């Protein structure tokens, strides 16, 4: 079920560096002068994936090594991509993230904390379109599940969705990286 | 001869990304006679160049005003490095060094309620949103409102007040139309803080 | 020669009975050469004795600290009558005169309301009472807390901030143990100002 | 069912001033230095009667002219004198009142206004206790009625309540005075 992704270089936010292989993603320290167009956005460090689903079963892996911070999900294509909002299972989003070094947090409302004996240096994200779910998994321990939304529904068109975290405590600048599955 | 003081960026700035935060370095009063400044910036003791040198003011003490702006990277003054401003004159011997920095304290996290308005009020043809924001450390916050996607103007802040464990809270109060509020309508409370996952929360308040 | 200030009462005493505002009068440097100070007091230009000289202060400046102070009934200063306090003394030529007085504008009615806590803070192990108070003017207040006849202390009040049509509102936040607010217990918000009835009133809070 | 009034001297505040006859009061300008006995208020310019009433038909009048503000009524006898309270018909007080010049309020709570087109001179007070009531007229306008309280129930003694009011404005020094009756 894995699937190769690329980071589209149109969502992505102008503090963010991209790599070549559209593979990786870093958030560096200028402003990248670029397009002002709608599908990017604006207010945070996070980028889409390039693909499109609309139904089907679809698996990937992150490597988050050595990060203090962090997002990882999908959502929907019409998520807002102007200004600030919410990460929020209600809102198109079914994500998890990492921040303040340490604290993992599942994307519901409100938010659900995560304990995680066993700090994921790798992540992989399921989607299963037709059965409503997205359910995240823990590669460093043996692939033990961290957290699953299900009942999502789903109508539209999913991305992926990524983000690198902000770099609060200066030692989050590590990229997140597409595992080559 | 002339003196300097420099000076932080304005608090929201640094956490409004639609903002630009700015360190300000002002050199009081140059002579008529030796008027012309140098302005030197460091930053972790490392020389930049995208200053802004403003125009000279006269002063009503037949004097110069000289000032040079900044902009400094909001992750930049969070993370707490030093912005050094060097002033150069002749109407002054050696160089004046000073150096500034986001202060110290570490961070707590703030907790946001919204608080609906009294039945007592509903007499009255206006009404108040409550947002109680509490235990956030240090007072640097950034609150504001909004319906439906459109900002909600009308609104007041008080400024943060220190409580007994050495963490800030203040409330913000939005004035409505009592009619917009007995419809139903969605109104949220929006805060902006260092010590927030993605800087950034909000909460609803509803009939 | 002697510098002189005149100072008006602290402005929650001019509410709370249990208080007593007065009126400061200020002498700076005088001489350790001419160190005698006369004070004469006018109340709208009626001389008054009642008035407590506070023995002389020594200032690092080898200098002359020089303070009367002058009790004032509350309803005088609130019904705006004039404090004069004329100084005299050698190392000067003419006696000065300071007058004050209580601040000009038509007071208006606080408004009071109590918010109870928010559902989402009753997973924490305190909570926070809330008491908003609006559309005052002058800014002279005092709040305060009680439950069942004996006060409340751990509470933090905002400084009142001026909104949109130039009245003053604060709010007042009241932390207590979860257990008392869940088990029904009755808070009370309590307001003392110029244009309440009896200059007092108060406001109930339980679940 | 008229009765004649005196002021009790235990329960009057310490800036009011008696007369000697015990039939007028007015807030004046120093406080007294009396006793501080339990029966006495401390904080409001505030006053009982000596009578107390276990039962019967009472009424009593008295003169407000030409005052800004003032309080009237009666108590139960176990009302609170120390510190600052609510004069309200649900803690123990039957009263109506005049502030600010001109705004006419009844204790209820929350209060409730009264309109007079013509402004009461002298007011009469009539308790009734069996019935459980106490009402007040307007004898400047035949005696209309101002306001009435009603199912006050009534257990204990009753005293007739009080005060000249605070003087805002400083056109508020008129006393009240009984009237002969
Ligand atoms: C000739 O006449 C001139 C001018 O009239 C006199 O000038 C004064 O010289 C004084 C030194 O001798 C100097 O004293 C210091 O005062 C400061 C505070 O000054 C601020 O506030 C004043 C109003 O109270 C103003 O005069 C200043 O404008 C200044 O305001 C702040 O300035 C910031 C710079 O722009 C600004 O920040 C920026 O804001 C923008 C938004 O516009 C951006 O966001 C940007 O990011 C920011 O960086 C602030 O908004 C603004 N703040 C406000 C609300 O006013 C004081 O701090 C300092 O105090 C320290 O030091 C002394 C001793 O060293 C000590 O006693 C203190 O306790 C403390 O440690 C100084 O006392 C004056 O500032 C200056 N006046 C002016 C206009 O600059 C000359 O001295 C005269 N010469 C002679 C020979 O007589
Ligand atoms: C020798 O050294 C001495 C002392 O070090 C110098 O003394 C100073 O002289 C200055 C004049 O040359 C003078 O400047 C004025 O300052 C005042 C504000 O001062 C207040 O705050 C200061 C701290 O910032 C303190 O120094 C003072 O204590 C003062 O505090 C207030 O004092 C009130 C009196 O007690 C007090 O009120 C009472 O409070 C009590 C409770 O205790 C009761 O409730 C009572 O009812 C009240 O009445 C206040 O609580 C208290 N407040 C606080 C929070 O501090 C300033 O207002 C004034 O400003 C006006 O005038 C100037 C020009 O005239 C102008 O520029 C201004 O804008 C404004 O119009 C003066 O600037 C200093 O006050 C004084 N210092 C002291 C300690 O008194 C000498 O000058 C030196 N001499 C030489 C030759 O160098
Ligand atoms: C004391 C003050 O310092 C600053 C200036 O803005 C004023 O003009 C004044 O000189
Ligand atoms: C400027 C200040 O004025 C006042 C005093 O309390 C301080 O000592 C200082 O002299």
């Amino acid at each position: 079920h894995m699937v190769h992704i690329t980071l589209d270089p149109d969502t992505a936010n102008p503090w963010l560096i991209l790599s070549e292989d559209r593979r990786q993603v870093r958030l560096g320290d200028t402003q990248q002068s670029i397009p002002g167009n709608e599908e990017r956005f604006d207010s945070y460090p996070m980028v889409l994936g390039a693909q499109h689903f609309h139904s089907g079963k679809h698996y990937w892996e992150v490597d988050v090594t050595g990060k203090e911070a962090w997002d990882l999900g999908v959502c929907r294509d019409s998520v807002r991509r102007k200004g600030h909002f919410l990460l929020s299972s209600k809102s198109g989003f079914w994500t998890i993230w990492l921040w303040n070094k340490q604290k993992y947090e599942a994307g519901t409302y409100p938010q659900t904390p995560l304990h995680l004996q066993v700090p994921p240096c790798q992540v992989g994200i399921f989607l299963d379109y037709e059965a409503g779910m997205v359910s995240f998994y823990n590669i460093t321990d043996h692939g033990s599940l961290i957290y699953s939304f299900s009942e999502c529904a789903f109508t539209g068109p999913l991305r992926p969705f990524f983000s690198p975290g902000f770099n609060d405590g200066g030692k989050n600048t590590a990229p997140l990286t597409l595992c080559p599955l | 001869g002339p003196s300097v003081f420099l000076f932080p960026p304005k608090p929201k700035d640094t956490l409004m990304i639609s903002r630009t935060p700015e360190v300000t370095c002002v050199v009081v009063d140059v002579s008529h006679e030796d008027p012309e400044v140098k302005f030197n910036w460091y930053v972790d003791g490392v020389e930049v160049h995208n200053a802004k040198t403003k125009p000279r003011e006269e002063q009503y003490n037949s004097t110069y005003r000289v000032v040079s702006v900044l902009t400094v990277l909001h992750q930049d003054w969070l993370n707490g490095k030093e912005y050094k401003c060097k002033v150069s004159n002749k109407a002054l011997p050696a160089p004046i060094e000073k150096t500034i920095s986001k202060a110290k304290g570490q961070p707590r996290e703030p907790q946001v309620y919204t608080l609906p308005p009294s039945r007592d009020e509903l007499t009255k043809n206006q009404v108040s949103l409550t947002c109680l924001v509490k235990g956030f450390y240090p007072s640097d916050i950034a609150v504001e409102w909004e319906s439906n996607g459109q900002p909600e103007n009308n609104y007041k802040t008080t400024p943060p007040v220190l409580d007994s464990d050495g963490s800030f809270f203040l409330y913000s109060k939005l004035t409505v139309d009592k009619s917009r509020w007995q419809q139903g309508n969605v109104f949220s409370c929006s805060v902006m803080h260092e010590a927030l996952h993605n800087h950034y929360t909000q909460k609803s308040l509803s009939l």
